[PDB]
């Protein structure tokens, strides 16, 4: 079977340098073209590089012409996509793929440029009269004031999933991201369930559990 | 760049239906043409090369074909499974020149109009020691997508201090959800009393609220 | 003490008999698969049984033809936008810069228009701009 492992992406900041590797397996890099496609948070596919040892070429996207490099070492059956003076623009997962019809692709890798790194804030959303529809009460947790992107949102580690809505991160006025993570519950349920939002954010190494109690 | 017009950017389906899917380049491609599709937090999938070459392992359902500078990407009978993006991409000239793609087309399940469950969050006391005050309104399970939020404050409407943001369908009833943040200094909160979020879709508008002195 | 049927290197070897004390009995020729072909300076592939009935490596071997590449024991036809000009160890290789997508089994892939390729260049040389 064919397969595309990549690694090397992650923070990173602006002017900064990372090294992405393409490393292949079940066929020889040598005969095949690679490429590196971006995909930013939300948007859609960008051809970044292409190259081919067989034919001897190397080919960029304009935006990238000039700071990123594509090599290959076709004794360790590997490729690379060099990223020198990084821009908040770059931030994407980048892929490796096989052949302009790409038909394997690697797992990702996220390359993140940031400014700074602060972990979020984490507030409950209390259930209440407000946030009650008969059997059904709606509670949460706000998650507030983190970069860079991402944050995930567990509840109950992982115990209760149904009714989970956690909704994409927006950016405030101030640069930094905020999302919330709501979940229904049976309205009965609230003086004796425990409910516990977890929040992860890598970039900071910070983890946050935040009990959610019902409003007095 | 030859450009990858890519129509439409969204469409609502039922299993058992035939779905088309169309790009138009920018100039001759050739039939140097794929077609991928692609589920969130996975990578791309390709279906369809040379225009109308069906990939190994893709099931016949999927079909690619070419008129001129038009390329169609059609499901005869799509699946649950094939609700999901597309992308075209060409690759005319095998590296002469830039590859690129076509924006997207989101196949999003058809369901009923449904109203939502709204809810409101006064800002914790959590929050206000630390100087701003957050409230949240939650629109909980609704289709379509559409919908206008405005916020209250004693009446008076606001603008500009308030951000929102949706989920993707859910896999149990197809609706969304969308969550809508107002910002406001500790010190304005707590110079008001009625602060309301209201709902609008199609004819029907709903104001959820709540008395900052009250409980 | 019997070998068994075989496919190998790209041929089709019979069942024989093990411990033959003739090099014509206990060696035997194998026969190409389909699209397979024993290049011009090439070994014709033959493969000996052992007395303990199992085959040794063969010597020799047959090459997928032009427009076809070994798939496991056969040979297959390029996919479109690939091709392959001879019979070679090599698989089919994508199209090269400037060319349009090939057919199926390609044993080139055309010029661009405008674009051409010289007589005295192969078929996996790119083509160039027509001054
Ligand atoms: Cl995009
Ligand atoms: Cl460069
Ligand atoms: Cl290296
Ligand atoms: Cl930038
Ligand atoms: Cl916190
Ligand atoms: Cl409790
Ligand atoms: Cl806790
Ligand atoms: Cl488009
Ligand atoms: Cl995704
Ligand atoms: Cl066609
Ligand atoms: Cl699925
Ligand atoms: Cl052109
Ligand atoms: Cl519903
Ligand atoms: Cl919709
Ligand atoms: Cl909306
Ligand atoms: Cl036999
Ligand atoms: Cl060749
Ligand atoms: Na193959």
């Amino acid at each position: 079977e064919v397969q595309l492992v990549e690694s090397g992406g992650g923070l990173v900041q602006p002017g900064g340098s990372l090294r992405l590797s393409c490393a292949a397996s079940g066929f020889t890099i040598y005969y095949s073209s690679m490429h590196w496609v971006r995909q930013a948070p939300g948007k859609g596919l960008e051809w970044v590089a292409s190259i081919s040892s067989y034919y001897g070429y190397t080919y960029y996207a304009d935006s990238v012409k000039g700071r990123f490099t594509i090599s290959a070492d076709t004794s360790k059956n590997t490729a690379y996509l060099q990223m020198n003076s990084l821009r908040a623009e770059d931030t994407a997962v980048y892929y490796c793929a096989r052949y302009y019809a790409m038909d394997y692709w690697g797992q990702g890798t996220l390359v993140t440029v940031f400014n700074q790194i602060k972990g979020p804030s984490v507030f409950p959303l209390a259930p209440s009269s407000k946030s009650t529809s008969g059997g059904t009460a709606a509670l949460g947790c706000l998650v507030k004031d983190y970069f860079p992107e991402p944050v995930t949102v567990s509840w109950n580690s992982g115990a209760l999933t149904s009714g989970v809505h956690t909704f994409p991160a927006v950016l405030q006025s101030s640069g930094l991201y905020s999302l919330s993570s709501v979940v229904t519950v049976p309205s009965s349920s609230l003086g004796t369930q425990t409910y516990i939002c977890n929040v992860n954010h890598k970039p900071s190494n910070t983890k946050v559990d935040k009990k959610v109690e019902p409003k007095s | 760049d030859i450009q990858m017009t890519q129509s439409p950017s969204s469409l609502s389906a039922s299993v058992g239906d035939r779905v088309t899917i169309t790009c138009r380049a920018s100039q001759s491609v050739s039939s140097a043409v794929a077609w991928y599709q692609q589920k969130p937090g996975k990578a791309p999938k390709l279906l369809i090369y040379s225009a109308s070459s069906l990939y190994s392992g893709v099931p016949s359902r999927f079909s690619g074909s070419r008129s001129g500078t038009d390329f169609t990407l059609t499901i005869s009978s799509l699946q649950p499974e094939d609700f999901a993006t597309y992308y075209c991409q060409q690759y005319y000239g095998y590296g002469g020149y830039p590859i690129t793609f076509g924006q997207g087309t989101k196949v999003e399940i058809k369901r009923t109009v449904a109203a939502p469950s709204v809810f409101i969050f006064p800002p914790s006391d959590e929050q206000l020691k630390s100087g701003t005050a957050s409230v949240v309104c939650l629109l909980n399970n609704f289709y379509p997508r559409e919908a206008k939020v405005s916020w209250y404050v004693d009446n008076a409407l606001q603008s500009g201090n308030s951000q929102e943001s949706v989920t993707e369908q859910d896999s149990k009833d197809s609706t969304y959800s969308l969550s809508s943040t107002l910002t406001l200094s500790k010190a304005d909160y707590e110079k008001h009393k009625v602060y309301a979020c209201e709902v609008t879709q199609g004819t029907t508008s709903v104001t959820k609220s709540f008395n900052r002195g009250e409980c | 003490k019997k070998c068994p049927e075989l496919l190998q290197g790209l041929a089709h070897f019979p069942e024989t008999i093990a411990g033959s004390d003739a090099p014509s009995l206990a060696t035997v020729a194998g026969t190409c698969v389909d699209h397979a072909v024993v290049p011009p300076g090439g070994e014709e592939p033959r493969m000996h049984c052992a007395v303990d009935g199992e085959w040794l490596v063969p010597i020799g071997q047959c090459l997928c033809q032009a427009g076809y590449e070994k798939v496991e024991d056969a040979c297959q036809a390029c996919s479109p936008g690939f091709f392959k000009f001879e019979a070679s160890e090599s698989p089919c290789l994508e199209c090269p810069e400037h060319t349009l997508p090939s057919p199926e089994g390609a044993t080139s892939c055309e010029c661009e228009e405008g674009f051409f390729r010289a007589p005295q260049d192969p078929a996996s040389m790119p083509c160039t701009l027509v001054p």
